């Protein structure tokens, strides 16, 4: 025998075997994993070489965005390093529902109203979208009470906000009992019964501090985030023992 | 070591067990109680594979095969080298999988999102249990389970099919295969559609939800919609194994003949026989 | 629970939207109608549908293929309609049983098969033009058409390219429910076990992968529906909390993450690579590899197992053994 | 559409290969009961007297036998083949040396054939062997025979439907299917592989790469060969009431050594035996049988694996009468 011999007569299939593996590790590591890093990179305290050149999108209604967006993150004073170890959870400085941190965090989305193909506002109440109805057979929730987590009635449903692009209800509007104000709630947080709307995510008094819209008959992308995030905050923060174990 | 948007989400809470004893991160990884137990069960399992491998012919990890016991051992315990390793490793495997599933629950709760991912992950854990636990119980021996080797496990699937002459005529299998095919197609169409709208090419403008619906109404006369395609995709993928499981369970305990002959219920109806 | 991830509690109705394309607006046909029960789990609107010439060409060509298959199947039961309904799954249209090479077979032994194949091919090509051209008409990328093209290339590989490379129409896939299934075992047997074809492995990795990815991705988006995660286009151009929560879920579980855009590239690539990997396997089969098991043995890749019943010598090889 | 547990399972390969049998006990029980009808051996007799070759007038096969022995053979043959009609099935009362009845001359050929099995095919039948009963099961027409075209029912003692009858052209696909374990495989493996020795069952190349000069155009066997071999294997499996893993590790159907069980080598000898029986003993009997016994091409009924096995891996679960009837062979 010979030093450096292997027991392999080369054939075409063996060649194509090595080439296939090469194509796979190339596409994954050098294309797919580069595309994966367009949002949230470069990484921060308290990577570089394998980042692609920022991407530019031409938006439908004029303008361009470049990703990643350079808008800074604003709820950084609202959390504090309990510990010197980077792995340690951060601690809220105030009321995290109101400060909008952890699961109550909104994203720094744009203060623009999402639009239909033809330039109208996409998400609007049925008092505005008078050509839209509820389908024959389903609950019209207008008039019905909203029962919160504590069993207390928190308000009455005044309207539904429809997505005009997708023909899909996305929010209920209720008048809050004991205020001169309206609140939106995402339908995903709503159990729609025949005689009531059940909301398990927050208590009755907590509807007081649902984020407020700048405008009555339209909503911005950042506002949609702010509203949706508030109720998700409730899952962990509506009572003290919701952020504790089931130990 | 943080994504640019990540810090505001790194709060205490959402654990099921241990309070904040395990409520922390190591690099990008959340720990929790189930992170600790996952690492336990993984460390046991890999140790046993190493111990078993060292007692066997070769160290080539493609030729390594830890096999279940002979049929004669039934549901009893077997000597380590004659399928005891296989039994220990199956327990560690289930330990790790169940830990991983419950860890995803703790992560879901911290972010205030639905539990949909860990629920979806229960489907493959179930199918593993059908192959390694439920079907062997019903036949009365651990020896009916599939072996832990990269190539050896294909030889088991192969012989198992041919124990029923032609596995392709298995009605649970026909259902399972149909879901695997339509799922791979659906993921291509969904992936392709999203890329087509965000990347029309040539510095042309990004398109809309209205363009998505119009595209499929034109091509097949119906568009299921943006939310619904995600619910459908979880449905088609999940049903690969939910329908598959009845085909596997039935083979031995509920049917001993070839699968083609099963269609006798249709072929041999008296009025057209 | 988010009941909205299960079904639409309250359905909206409104005027039917039409997005204009560069051409074809006049070839859309039918009045849209709404379906209450469809509306629970998807969009209620059925119709209208675009026709055009690629549409009609595809239906003409497809129908021709189906009629040729159905008529040869009816012939196999001597046109007894009750036996036709009974035996349907067992009936087929077969490629030639004898070896004519690349020779055009006679109609009774493979000629109809080759006719049916030609019309199915022209059907697929026409549909491909429909899928491509509708994308261009609406100012969309052609990602779907290139995925579809890989699927069509694969049908071409098992249908005529492999038969051509080895030089026999006899290797083609019969038309029929059970007959097309029977071919899978005949082909695996002839080529020494498809489990030992590495491209069979790749194909299955990606197919299983498509199941893992659509379960994960479908579940991820339902988990962030509360935050408008289904509105994936505007989450691409303007990152919302939906896809921040989604990214961090995966980063904290497995230690890395995609974007709401790049996960669709993963999905598209995995789907495409099912069909590409399969095609490469078929092109190599019979051309450059005759027995996949023995090819693995030749490269040291095939496992061996102890005897359980005695090793059994080939009787053909024993001294004084008959033919 | 189902069979209730428990199931009986065996192992025929290394642990974790999923090789072995899968049996419904009720079905095993019913076959055991059918096969228990095998008449007992008649009481043995001492070899007192001269050989019948010089007592009786027309003994060409059992001539070395003794009068008491020979009459014992004749009483066995009678209960095995024609118990209802008795000795007169083959015999003229007025002359026991007369060949006037068609069954007499066939019976002589059947004695030669049974002795040739038990003598020249020990590689298949070993020390179990066969009697007239193995095939005949107490009727002149054996219940499981083959013509040169598929027939239903498989058991000729059951009555055909209009559609099962060979003349109803619309039932062909179903006649083919029930011979191949309900597969849709479009081949008759009896006429292709078992009627004669023209075709090779092996189709899988024994090289990794395609050999030059057998691998392109008209020089290569068509894929239809692979299908036909598969249909034989479905037929052989159902004929023995077993599955592929009784004989093969599906890892490599084409390999012997550890990749085949001893039962596979025995099955190989079985294929050679059936071809011998058919070509040299059964096909040529069409010249000696009435037209009511022939198929539509004037062929005599012939044997497949099921003729003896009737859905069991060992015919009659290994019941032997070899030491009870040494005159049926083996013959030194
Ligand atoms: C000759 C043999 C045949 C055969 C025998 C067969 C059998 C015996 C069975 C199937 C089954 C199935 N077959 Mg199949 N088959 C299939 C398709 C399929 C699948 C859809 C289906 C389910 C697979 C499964 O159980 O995965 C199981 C996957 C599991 C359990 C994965 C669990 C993952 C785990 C939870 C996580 C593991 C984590 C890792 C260890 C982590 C490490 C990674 C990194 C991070 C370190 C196709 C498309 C074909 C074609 C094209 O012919 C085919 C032909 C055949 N099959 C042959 C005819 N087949 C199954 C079925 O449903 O039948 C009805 C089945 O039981
Ligand atoms: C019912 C039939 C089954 C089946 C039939 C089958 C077939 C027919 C084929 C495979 C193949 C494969 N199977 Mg297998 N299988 C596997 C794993 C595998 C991989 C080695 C490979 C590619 C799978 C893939 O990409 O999926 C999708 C997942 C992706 C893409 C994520 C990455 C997963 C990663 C590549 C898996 C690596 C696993 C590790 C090698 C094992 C863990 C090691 C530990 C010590 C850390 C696991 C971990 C399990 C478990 C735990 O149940 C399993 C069950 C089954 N397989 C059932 C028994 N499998 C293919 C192969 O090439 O094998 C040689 C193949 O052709
Ligand atoms: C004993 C038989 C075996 C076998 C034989 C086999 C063969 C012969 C081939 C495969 C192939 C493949 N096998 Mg496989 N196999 C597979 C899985 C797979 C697939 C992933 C892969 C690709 C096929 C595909 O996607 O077709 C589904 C997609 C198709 C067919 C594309 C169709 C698209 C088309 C445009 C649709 C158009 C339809 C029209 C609208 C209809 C009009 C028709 C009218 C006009 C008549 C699994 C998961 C298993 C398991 C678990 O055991 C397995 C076991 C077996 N396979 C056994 C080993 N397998 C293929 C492969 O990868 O080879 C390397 C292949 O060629
Ligand atoms: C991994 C990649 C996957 C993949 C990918 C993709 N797949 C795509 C696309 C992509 C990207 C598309 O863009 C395209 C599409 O548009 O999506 C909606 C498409 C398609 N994938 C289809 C089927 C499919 N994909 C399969 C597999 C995979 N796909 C793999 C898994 C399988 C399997 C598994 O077998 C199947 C069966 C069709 C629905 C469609 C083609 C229609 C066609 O080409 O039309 C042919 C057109 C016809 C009109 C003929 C049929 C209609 C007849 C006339 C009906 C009437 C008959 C009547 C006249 C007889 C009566 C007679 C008498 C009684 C009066
Ligand atoms: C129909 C539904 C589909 C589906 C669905 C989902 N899938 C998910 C999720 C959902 C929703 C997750 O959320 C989760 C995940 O995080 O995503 C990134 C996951 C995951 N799917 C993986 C593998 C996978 N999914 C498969 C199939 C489907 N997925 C089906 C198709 C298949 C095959 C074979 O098809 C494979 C191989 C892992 C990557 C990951 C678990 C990691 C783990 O559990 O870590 C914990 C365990 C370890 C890190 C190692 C444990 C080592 C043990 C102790 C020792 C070895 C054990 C032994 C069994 C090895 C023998 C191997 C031998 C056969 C060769
Ligand atoms: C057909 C299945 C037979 C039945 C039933 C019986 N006999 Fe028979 N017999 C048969 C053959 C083929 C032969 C010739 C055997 C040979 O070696 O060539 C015989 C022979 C006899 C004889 C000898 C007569 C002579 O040649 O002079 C006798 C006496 C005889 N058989 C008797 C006999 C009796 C009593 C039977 C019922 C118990 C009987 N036979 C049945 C074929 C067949
Ligand atoms: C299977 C391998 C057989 C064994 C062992 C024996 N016989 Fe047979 N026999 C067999 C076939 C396939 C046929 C043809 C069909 C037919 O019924 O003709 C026969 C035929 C006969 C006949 C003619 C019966 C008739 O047509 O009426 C006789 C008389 C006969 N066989 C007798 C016989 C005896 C005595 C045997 C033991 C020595 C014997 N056969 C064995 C198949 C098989
Ligand atoms: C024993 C009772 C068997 C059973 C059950 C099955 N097979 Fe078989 N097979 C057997 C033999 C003796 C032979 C060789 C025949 C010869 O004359 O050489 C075969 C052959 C095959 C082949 C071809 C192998 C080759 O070298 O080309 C294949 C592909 C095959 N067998 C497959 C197969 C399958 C799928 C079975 C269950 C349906 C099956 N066989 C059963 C013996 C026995
Ligand atoms: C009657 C003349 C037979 C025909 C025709 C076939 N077989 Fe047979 N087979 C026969 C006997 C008497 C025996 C028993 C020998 C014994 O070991 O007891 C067998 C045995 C087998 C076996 C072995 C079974 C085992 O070891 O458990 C196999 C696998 C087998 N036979 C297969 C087989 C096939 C495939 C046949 C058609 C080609 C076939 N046999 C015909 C009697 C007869
Ligand atoms: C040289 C000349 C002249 C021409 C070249 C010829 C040429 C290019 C030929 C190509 C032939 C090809 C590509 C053949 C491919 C054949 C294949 C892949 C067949 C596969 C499957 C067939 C199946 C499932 C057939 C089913 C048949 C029926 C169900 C009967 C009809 C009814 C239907 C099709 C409706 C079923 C619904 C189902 C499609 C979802
Ligand atoms: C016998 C031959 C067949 C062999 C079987 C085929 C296996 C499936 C094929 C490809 C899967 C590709 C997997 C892609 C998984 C992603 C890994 C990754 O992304 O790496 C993380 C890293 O941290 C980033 O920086
Ligand atoms: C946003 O994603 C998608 C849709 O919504 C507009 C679809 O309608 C469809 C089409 C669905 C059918 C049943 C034609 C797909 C594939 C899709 O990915
Ligand atoms: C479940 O089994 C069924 C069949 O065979 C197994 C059919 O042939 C048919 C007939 C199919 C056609 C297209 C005529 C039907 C409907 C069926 O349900
Ligand atoms: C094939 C029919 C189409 C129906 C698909 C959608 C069904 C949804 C209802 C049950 C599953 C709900 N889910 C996916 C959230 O678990
Ligand atoms: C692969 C061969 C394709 C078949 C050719 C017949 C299809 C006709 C297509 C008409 C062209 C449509 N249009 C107007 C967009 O150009
Ligand atoms: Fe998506």
């Amino acid at each position: 025998m010979y030093h450096g011999a292997l027991a392999q007569h080369l054939d075409i299939a063996q060649l194509v075997w090595y080439a296939q593996w090469l194509v796979i590790w190339t596409v994954v590591l050098l294309y797919l994993r580069r595309e994966d890093r367009r949002e949230g990179y470069p990484l921060v305290e308290p990577q570089v070489y394998e980042l692609p050149y920022p991407k530019t999108f031409v938006l439908p209604h004029g303008g361009t965005v470049t990703v990643p967006r350079r808008r800074p993150e604003t709820r950084e004073l609202k959390l504090a390093q309990t510990d010197g170890f980077e792995g340690a959870p951060l601690q809220p400085t105030g009321n995290p529902l109101v400060d909008a941190v952890g699961p109550a965090s909104y994203a720094e989305r744009a203060e623009v109203v999402d639009a239909t193909v033809d330039g109208k506002a996409k998400i609007v109440p049925l008092r505005v979208a008078t050509d839209f109805s509820i389908a024959e057979g389903d609950v019209d929730p207008r008039g019905l009470p909203v029962v919160a987590a504590d069993g207390v009635e928190a308000g009455t449903v005044t309207d539904l906000w429809v997505d005009r692009s997708e023909h899909y209800f996305r929010y209920l509007e209720l008048s809050v009992a004991g205020s001169a104000r309206t609140a939106l709630i995402p339908l995903g947080f709503c159990d729609v019964k025949k005689d009531k709307i059940v909301v398990t995510s927050i208590l009755s008094e907590q509807f007081a501090n649902v984020p407020r819209l700048q405008s009555r008959d339209q909503i911005t992308l950042r506002e949609e985030d702010k509203v949706s995030a508030y109720y998700a905050g409730g899952l962990l923060y509506a009572t003290p023992e919701r952020a504790e174990s089931l130990l | 070591a943080l994504l640019s948007f990540e810090r505001k989400y790194r709060v205490r809470g959402g654990t099921l067990i241990g309070g904040d004893l395990f409520d922390f991160w190591v690099g990008p990884y959340f720990v929790g109680f189930f992170g600790v137990s996952a690492i336990f069960f993984i460390f046991l399992g890999v140790s046993l594979i190493g111990y078993a491998a060292s007692q066997g012919p070769t160290w080539d990890p493609f030729a390594i095969s830890i096999n279940p016991p002979d049929l004669k051992y039934g549901l009893g315990a077997a000597p380590l080298l004659e399928g005891g390793f296989w039994q220990a490793i199956t327990v560690c495997a289930l330990g790790a999988f169940i830990s991983w599933m419950l860890r995803e629950v703790e992560i879901s709760r911290k972010l205030g999102i639905g539990w949909h991912v860990p629920l979806a992950f229960c489907v493959p854990i179930f199918m593993f249990c059908v192959l390694q636990v439920f079907r062997p119980l019903l036949l009365g021996s651990w020896g009916h389970a599939f072996p832990y080797g990269i190539l050896s496990h294909l030889d088991w699937v192969n012989n198992f099919g041919y124990q029923y002459l032609n596995w392709h005529y298995n009605p649970g299998h026909m259902s399972s295969v149909s879901f695997l095919f339509v799922n791979a197609m659906a993921l291509g169409l969904h992936g392709g559609l999203i890329l087509s709208v965000a990347n029309p090419g040539d510095g042309d403008k990004v398109k809309t939800a209205e363009h998505e619906n119009q595209y499929f109404r034109d091509v097949v006369g119906y568009s299921i919609g943006a939310l619904s395609i995600h619910r459908l995709g979880l449905f088609l993928a999940s049903n690969i194994f939910l329908t598959g499981a009845f085909g596997t369970i039935a083979s031995g305990p509920f049917w001993t003949r070839g699968w083609p002959e099963w269609w006798g219920w249709w072929l041999d109806i008296p009025f057209w026989s | 629970a988010d009941y909205q991830t299960i079904y639409t509690q309250i359905q909206a109705r409104g005027p039917h939207i039409t997005v204009s394309g560069e051409w074809g607006d006049n070839d859309r046909v039918g009045k849209p109608f709404y379906s209450y029960w469809l509306g629970k789990i998807g969009d209620a609107q059925i119709g209208p549908i675009y026709l055009g010439a690629s549409g009609i060409a595809a239906f003409a060509f497809g129908s021709t293929a189906i009629l040729i298959i159905l008529f040869n199947m009816a012939a196999e039961v001597h046109f007894d309609p009750l036996q036709f309904f009974r035996q349907f799954f067992w009936l087929g249209l077969y490629p030639p049983k004898a070896q004519y090479g690349m020779g055009i077979p006679p109609l009774h032994d493979g000629g109809w098969w080759l006719m049916a194949g030609l019309f199915m091919t022209l059907s697929l090509g026409s549909w491909w033009i429909r899928v491509y051209s509708r994308a261009r008409a609406l100012g969309l990328g052609t990602h779907i058409a290139w995925n579809f093209a890989a699927a069509i290339f694969f049908v071409l590989c098992i249908g005529c390219i492999h038969p051509t490379l080895v030089g026999s129409w006899s290797e083609g896939v019969p038309f029929g429910i059970w007959p097309h299934i029977d071919w899978l075992t005949a082909f695996s047997i002839r080529y020494g076990n498809f489990y030992y074809c590495p491209w069979h492995g790749f194909s299955i990795g990606f197919a299983y992968g498509c199941g893992l990815l659509f379960a994960a991705h479908g579940a991820t988006i339902l988990a962030v529906a509360r935050f408008g995660g289904d509105r994936e286009i505007e989450q691409i151009t303007d990152r919302g909390t939906a896809v921040e929560r989604a990214a961090l879920f995966w980063r904290w579980t497995i230690g890395f993450n995609a974007t709401i855009e790049s996960v669709h590239r993963w999905g598209w690539f995995f789907s495409l690579m099912v069909m590409v990997s399969a095609s490469v396997g078929i092109l190599l089969t019979g051309t450059f590899v005759d027995n996949w098991y023995l090819w693995c043995v030749k490269h040291g890749a095939a496992p061996d197992y102890p005897a359980y019943l005695p090793a059994t010598p080939d009787p053909a090889s024993l001294p004084g053994a008959p033919k | 559409c189902f069979e209730p547990p428990p199931a009986t399972t065996t192992q025929t390969g290394f642990r974790g290969l999923s090789m072995g049998e899968v049996l419904h006990p009720a079905t095993v029980k019913a076959k055991k009961e059918r096969d228990a009808q095998y008449p007992p051996a008649l009481a043995a007799v001492k070899a007192e007297g001269p050989p019948v070759s010089q007592v009786y007038k027309n003994v060409k096969v059992l001539g070395n036998l003794t009068e008491a022995e020979f009459l014992r053979t004749m009483t066995a043959i009678t209960e095995w083949v024609s118990p209802q009609e008795g000795c007169t099935y083959c015999h003229d009362e007025n002359n026991l040396a007369s060949e006037a009845k068609y069954p007499y001359v066939v019976a002589r050929r059947m004695l030669e054939m049974t002795r040739a099995i038990n003598t020249n095919w020990t590689q298949h039948v070993a020390q179990t062997g066969v009697t007239c009963y193995t095939c005949h099961r107490g009727t002149p027409l054996p219940p499981y025979v083959r013509y040169l075209e598929p027939t239903l029912p498989l058991n000729n003692r059951e009555t055909p439907t209009h559609v099962e009858r060979v003349e109803t052209r619309s039932g062909y696909v179903v006649r083919l299917a029930k011979y191949t374990a309900y597969s849709a495989l479009n081949y008759d493996p009896f006429t292709m592989f078992l009627a004669n020795d023209k075709r090779q069952v092996r189709v899988v190349p024994q090289t990794a790469l395609p050999l030059v000069g057998v691998s392109r155009g008209k020089e290569r066997r068509p894929l239809s060969d692979a299908y036909a071999t598969f249909a034989l294997m479905m037929s052989i499996s159902d004929s023995l009431g077993t599955n592929c893993t009784f004989c093969h590790n599906a890892q490599t159907f084409e390999s012997w050594g550890k990749k085949s069980t001893p039962q596979r080598a025995i099955a190989w000898w079985g294929i050679r035996m059936v071809r011998d029986l058919n070509m040299n003993y059964l096909a040529p009997l069409n010249a000696s049988l009435p037209a009511s016994r022939l198929g539509r091409q004037g062929e005599a009924p012939q044997a497949d694996c099921r003729t003896c096995h009737q859905g069991v891996t060992k015919p009659l679960f290994g019941a032997s009468r070899l030491k009870d009837y040494p005159e049926l062979g083996p013959i030194k």
